[PDB]
């Protein structure tokens, strides 16, 4: 059992259908910072609710997006794309 | 809805059977889309295009009289307003005729009303004001849970107009002595005070440093907040009623209460009839893109009317008198209100 | 450095394809002219909108970049995007004794009735202040169904009575059942806090003494809501008995002890009914369907889930240690009152089923455990299989038909019509059962084809998803029997599965669009994901599907037109997608590319073109042609196995030895009939090989379209010498070009030659004026091949059209069809017209809209039509300030006239007598007018029934306000 805040202008018809996608640990980390202070702008721009959570092992990390389908498939994409250029700077580093 | 004979939807008839096997005893209304991609208006043989129909598709019972609405794009939601609360509804859900809000905002003093309401450009805030209560408030719309965050002061003042200039962080209002007040959205602090005319003024237009105020003087006056120079005044026949903006252009629009619009210009006094009615103009809104505008009248009739000249697209009829109307940004949607109801129609072109 | 780029793509996302391409073309002048910093050309070209935003920081950096994309959107006339990316901007760009018996009590007795029958430090900081700032009274949770919430208050309350939660905040918990509420018909908080402590003698000034001090927990508040629909005034006195549903509906409205703060649990369609009472409340989300589906497939129907939830109740309503027995009387009827309890409970939206209704329906306790294992799921499903074996109108039918959770009740009642789950329900029961919710299911499906409009995309798919669940070929083939064309979007892989099922038992399907976004595998370098195994990577079922998609959209036999509506398509995806339409037993005529974004895939087409011989039409549109690519397209083009008769290009951006290369196939190509080339740019230097090619003999180009080139004069004369030497063109398009009057007078000189062997001309936005008009109308007399001619939106003025009408009077002239638009008209010019109208016999068709004729010169127009001789078709006027007296003038001209057909009145400000006298004249049997042009509902009730009658009669005639409507396709296609 997870327990969730949800905003006011986020209907609950929506939260149907989640998508799941993983990612990198650290590759996570610097994409949304130890803090994770961002994501509640993020959300109110982009419309969407996601959440983040971290494997035991340490080694991958699930993200989980709660919109129309369209808009999550665009999230999807904006942050994958972000993930690799996160890792072609580290590799040029 | 009302107008059709019976609103349908697909599968409310085969609920309507599989009920009526249990209990042993176009043609199909559509809903409203925001996709760009699935809007496809076919091409005439971002957009200035003048729009060509118009079709009813919600209704929402609000228990009372309506005074003031809104409408959010952005967020789906839309705003009712009343003399004991305000109402938020949706526009994501699908039925014919709605009765549940998202939420109830009231206010509970003695003597205590509502007249105006305001949204904020970026969908953020909403600012409240009435007869007899403390202050004018605002509340914080981007927040998980509804609530107030500022309290903007008047001690006997009796508020009926409102407006709010977001890029200056500045917020405006009238009063019914006369008195129209600036404030501080940083410091909640009185900045300037106009004052000098007794009648008050019904509705005010703020864009750049320019405040366009006009009333049943019969007269429209222009004040500049950078100095303390006296305000210019333009002569008319007869009172005014509701006042709007053109956004692109230099255009004042301004209904007479004799059934008569104008335009206006602020570089020079230079003024022609755009449209003549039998009735009284309740309320002058103006599209984003500014190459139309709506009228909505005293004798029962929603109108659209082509910016160049004046030429009325077309029209709708309506039971009751309406009181107030309002466009949305995307230009697609629009909501007006009379009686105790107020309805939703698409923009289509 | 995301979060200012996330904000940036954001905004990027709102642009069109064309204003993308223009913010491209802006950018890149912006980087060649400045010298300090450099973007190469190449890589913002092959740059879509994410890859746009991310290289932009990455080169200028953050608040340059917004400033720079801010300027651009300035220029492009674009300020309400300007102002939200300013505010995004600024947003994103980061700033630079007693009661410790009564508690152990209370501990003691739910301990005891808990035995009878991580999430702790969220639920501890339910009640603290976030990072906006604001402490809340009331918390609400809502949650899946499987979660108990009886289960969670009752160890919140738990943990306050050890004290390891919310030790300083409050010193009184009261724990409400609803249900218990129920059972008294009066009761007051006064009756439950004597009854809540043992000795049942409580201290009221200590209770209202302090508001922190008190803390209610109200559960299941869904459980019951029609009491609580009941409205009655609300009560301010504590002590005051009053029926309970008043106490909570005060509690909950915070009018009844204000101070003291709340918590409520509540599930899906409870917080549904409930948000309109609350106040200012924090929603709190709590996350058996895994296990369910888990001991299902322990207890094995893969195709669909209703298969396995067949299987699973079908195993357990077998008799236990028996196999295949047959139900006696006894057992069928307890299951029937079974399955009708659990479709009143769906319909009533209530999950928990109390003691007293079951003694009322008379099933057993212990037969009833025997029949259920376990759900919403298994409640829905035997409510479906109610429907294989009160008020007349009630608040639970518009309850349940909210189908958000009947959806899953009416996918299992398609899913029971097939035969291969039927089969055990068959020996099971041991008798065959007839059903007519079949019947009902082929009708609502059909009922959904028959409609006029073309098929709604969410409809469409919802149908696929029902017809895939019933899988029964002839039930498909006879539900979508009635439609022909469909529109179809997908989403998903499932989507996929599904229209590939469905798609290929429609009998007649002959037009098809389709939207795919997002749903093309991950690109196999520089995305790759670690969840996503290399077959998920590369090789995807995804992959497969598509394949087969392709597949039989290629082998459809009865399929005529393809069309993307709007697409992101990968070059694998387009290599694909080809190599299935290659192949010659496709039927395709028709393809249409122009919404879609195809670049990288475009040099996979011209195979299709040089191999399938069925293919006739081809349409592309905004997209980027290479010279290698013409290339390509001319030499495909000059093989002579090529049928292709219609080829457009838009906007392409062509080069001059690529029009070259046009010329040299306009020469060579025998099939190409038609060709458009609208919006290019078009040089003088390009009109020339135009002109080259045209004088050959051998050219047998019959069409030709020129929007938009910015062509001169020298283009004029170029032209006019190649309509001079050739014959076989016969239609030209010349419109938003500024010819001018030299141009005309050149044109003017070249068909004054009666050798001249065009039919249709137009000339739009052409900036002619009375001189031009007037070289036209000397040109016009004499030549008999043209037929229709077209001026529009020119200021061609009252004495310019008056030259038209004498030199159309005469009888040798020949047009047939003439319009014109925005022309500045007036009566005199009407008063021509008419008399031109009663004179004449070749003119058949008029049009003009957006010109103020006025009260008399619509006058003179009926003056002109009255006449029998008249042979006028249609006519058409709109905008054009009509009034009572006019409408009644035409009303007695329709009277008295019979050859018009057509008509069109829109933007004309009708009185109710006007419209009146127009219904009579319309009624009129002597007039027969098939198309009329008005909008219905503008007018009043009584003019809505009027013209309904109206209608009734003469059941031939169609009243739709876009006129246009029915008319020839001819003249609308040739144009584009």
């Amino acid at each position: 059992p997870q327990i969730r805040i949800r905003p006011w202008w986020f209907p609950v018809q929506e939260l149907r259908d989640p998508l799941v996608f993983y990612l990198e640990a650290w590759l996570a980390d610097e994409l949304f910072g130890p803090d994770r202070a961002i994501i509640p702008e993020m959300e109110w721009t982009s419309q969407a609710l996601l959440t983040v959570d971290i494997v035991d092992s340490g080694n991958l990390v699930e993200i989980t997006v709660f919109g129309r389908p369209r808009v999550q498939n665009r999230v999807k994409s904006m942050l994958l794309c972000l993930a690799w250029f996160h890792r072609e700077h580290r590799a040029r580093a | 809805l009302f107008w059709d004979k019976e609103p349908w939807f697909w599968h409310d008839t085969l609920t309507e059977q599989l009920w009526r096997i249990f209990a042993g005893v176009s043609r199909f209304l559509q809903s409203i889309s925001w996709d760009p991609e699935d809007f496809e208006d076919a091409w005439k043989r971002k957009r200035l295009a003048v729009p060509c129909k118009l079709e009813k598709m919600r209704i929402l019972a609000h228990g009372e009289l309506v005074l003031a609405t809104a409408i959010s794009s952005f967020t789906r939601h839309v705003f009712t307003c009343g003399r004991r609360g305000i109402k938020v509804w949706s526009l994501t859900g699908q039925v014919a005729e709605d009765r549940f809000p998202e939420s109830h905002l009231p206010i509970q003093t003695p003597g205590a009303f509502l007249r105006t309401c305001l949204l904020s450009s970026n969908s953020r805030s909403l600012l409240t004001g009435g007869y007899n209560l403390a202050s004018v408030s605002v509340w914080d719309l981007a927040a998980p849970s509804l609530h107030v965050k500022e309290q903007l002061p008047c001690a006997g003042l009796n508020c009926q107009a409102l407006d709010a200039n977001l890029d200056a962080n500045l917020a405006f209002a009238s009063f019914t002595s006369g008195v129209v007040r600036i404030w501080d959205l940083r410091d909640q602090s009185v900045v300037r005070d106009l004052k000098g005319y007794p009648d008050g003024v019904k509705s005010i237009v703020v864009k750049g440093y320019n405040i366009w105020t006009g009333g049943p003087d019969a007269c429209l006056r222009c004040w500049d907040q950078r100095t303390i120079m006296k305000p210019l005044e333009y002569q008319f026949k007869s009172q005014i009623m509701s006042l709007s903006h053109s956004p692109q252009e230099d255009w004042v629009l301004l209904g007479m209460a004799n059934g008569q619009q104008w335009l206006q210009s602020t570089s020079g006094s230079q003024r022609h009839m755009v449209g003549q009615k039998d009735s009284v103009i309740l309320s002058v809104k103006f599209s984003p893109f500014g190459q139309w505008w709506a009228s909505v009248g005293m004798d029962d009739f929603l109108g659209v009317y082509s910016m160049p000249a004046g030429t009325k697209v077309f029209e709708v009829p309506e039971m009751s008198p309406v009181t107030c109307c309002d466009v949305s940004s995307n230009n697609r949607l629009v909501v007006t209100g009379s009686g105790e109801h107020a309805s939703v129609y698409q923009i289509t072109y | 450095l995301t979060f200012s780029s996330y904000g940036l793509q954001w905004c990027l996302y709102e642009l069109d394809k064309e204003e993308f391409q223009t913010f491209k073309e802006l950018l890149k002048k912006k980087s060649s002219e400045s010298t300090t910093c450099s973007i190469p050309q190449f890589e913002i070209e092959n740059a879509n909108v994410e890859c746009l935003a991310l290289l932009l920081h990455e080169y200028y950096g953050a608040s340059l970049a917004w400033a720079t994309s801010i300027s651009i959107f300035e220029n492009m006339n674009l300020r309400t995007l300007s102002e939200k990316a300013r505010d995004d901007m600024k947003r994103h760009s980061p700033e630079d004794g007693d009661t410790w018996d009564y508690k152990s009590h209370v501990m003691t007795k739910f301990a005891e009735e808990e035995d009878v029958r991580p999430e702790m430090q969220t639920l501890a900081g339910a009640f603290d202040s976030d990072r906006w700032g604001f402490r809340p009274r009331t918390v609400v949770l809502h949650g899946k169904s499987g979660i108990g919430k009886s289960a969670l208050a009752r160890r919140i309350v738990l943990c306050w009575a050890q004290g390891g939660l919310y030790q300083g905040m409050f010193s009184y918990v009261f724990f409400l059942p609803v249900r218990e509420m129920q059972r008294k018909k009066e009761s007051s908080v006064t009756e439950f806090i004597s009854r809540e402590w043992p000795d049942s003698q409580a201290p009221v000034t200590e209770i209202m003494s302090r508001p922190e001090r008190l803390l209610f927990i109200i559960d299941g508040f869904d459980d019951l809501g029609s009491v609580l629909n009941n409205d009655t005034k609300l009560c301010k006195d504590w002590a005051e008995k009053q029926p309970p549903f008043t106490l909570i509906r005060s509690l909950l409205r915070k009018v009844l002890l204000p101070e003291s703060f709340l918590i409520v649990t509540v599930r899906d369609v409870g917080t549904e009914k409930l948000k309109s009472e609350v106040v200012s409340p924090r929603y709190l989300l709590v996350r058996a369907v895994g296990s369910l589906i888990c001991v299902a497939l322990q207890l094995q129907f893969n195709q669909t889930l209703t298969g396995l939830h067949a299987a699973f109740v079908f195993h357990q309503l077998t008799p236990r240690g028996v196999v295949r027995r047959c139900l006696n009387l006894e057992e069928r009827v307890v299951l029937k009152r079974f399955c009708r309890m659990a479709v009143e409970g769906v319909w009533n939206r209530k999950s928990v089923f109390d003691g007293d209704d079951l003694m009322v329906q008379g099933l057993g306790e212990s037969e009833l455990r025997a029949l259920f294992h376990m759900h919403l799921s298994l409640q829905d499903f035997c409510a479906a299989l109610y429907y294989v074996l009160k008020t007349k109108r009630s608040m639970e039918l518009k309850q349940a038909g909210f189908h958000i959770h009947s959806l899953w009740m009416k996918r299992f009642l398609f899913g029971l019509v097939s035969e291969d789950v039927r089969r055990p329900l068959e020996v099971l029961l041991g008798c065959p059962v007839p059903l007519g919710v079949k019947q009902k299911l082929l009708h609502w499906v059909s009922l959904l084809g028959q409609q006029p409009n073309a098929t709604t995309p969410g409809d469409t798919l919802d149908a696929f998803h029902c017809l895939f669940e019933t899988q029964d070929k002839e039930f498909v083939r006879l539900a979508l029997n009635s439609f022909q064309e469909v529109w179809l979007p997908i989403n998903q892989n499932l989507d996929l599965i599904a229209s590939s099922f469905c798609l290929q038992h429609c009998p007649y399907l002959r037009k098809i669009r389709v939207d795919v976004k997002g749903i093309f595998p991950r690109d196999e370098s520089a995305e790759a994901c670690p969840v996503v195994p290399l077959w998920m990577r590369d090789k995807t079922l995804i992959e497969e599907q598509w394949e087969d998609f392709c597949s039989m959209l290629g082998t459809h036999p009865h399929l005529r037109q393809l069309d993307l509506g709007s697409s992101i398509l990968t070059e694998r995806a387009m290599k694909t997608l080809c190599a299935k339409l290659r192949h010659p037993t496709c039927k395709i005529q028709t393809l249409m590319f122009r919404n879609a974004q195809i670049t990288p895939g475009v040099q996979h087409l011209w195979r299709i073109v040089m191999a399938n011989r069925n293919l006739r039409s081809l349409n592309l549109g905004g997209t980027h042609l290479k010279e290698e690519d013409v290339r390509m397209a001319c030499e495909a083009l000059k093989h002579p196995k090529c049928l292709l008769e219609s080829l457009r290009l838009d906007c392409c951006g062509l080069t001059h030895a690529c029009y070259l290369k046009i010329s040299q196939i306009l020469t060579t190509s025998p099939s190409l009939k038609s060709l458009s080339l609208a919006g290019n740019k078009v040089t003088d230097q390009g009109v020339m090989p135009l002109s080259d090619a045209l004088r050959v003999s051998q050219c047998a180009l019959q069409k030709l379209i020129l929007e938009d080139c910015g062509i001169t004069a020298t283009g004029c004369q170029s032209l006019a010498s190649a309509l001079v030497s050739n014959r076989s063109l016969t239609h030209l398009c010349l419109s938003n070009n500024s010819l001018g009057n030299e141009g005309v007078n050149l044109l003017c000189r070249s068909m004054r030659l009666p050798h001249c062997s065009l039919q249709r001309l137009m000339l739009n936005q052409c900036h002619l004026d009375t001189a031009g008009c007037g070289f036209l109308a000397l040109a016009l007399m004499g030549n008999s091949w043209l037929t229709h001619l077209s001026l529009s939106m020119n200021p061609v003025e009252d004495n310019g059209v008056k030259l038209l009408c004498e030199v159309m009077r005469e009888p040798s002239c020949h047009l047939q069809d003439l319009e014109l638009v925005k022309c500045h008209l007036t009566a005199a010019c009407c008063e021509s017209l008419s008399c031109v109208i009663s004179r004449s016999r070749h003119l058949k068709s008029l049009d003009l809209t957006d010109n103020a004729l006025g009260d008399g010169g619509v006058a003179a127009l009926c003056e002109g039509l009255k006449q029998k001789n008249s042979v006028l078709a249609r006519l058409g006027l709109k905008a054009c300030g009509l009034t009572s007296d006019c409408c009644e003038a035409l009303s007695l001209a329709l009277s008295c006239n019979r050859h018009l057909t057509s008509l069109n009145l829109v933007q004309n400000n009708f009185s109710p007598k006007g419209m009146m006298k127009l219904c009579s004249a319309f009624a009129c049997p002597t007039s027969n007018l098939q198309i009329i042009g008005l909008w219905k509902w503008q007018y009043p009730v009584q003019i809505r029934k009027l013209l309904e009658e109206v209608q009734l009669l003469k059941p031939r005639v169609v009243i739709d306000g876009s006129w246009h409507s029915f008319d020839e396709d001819d003249r609308y296609w040739w144009k584009n």
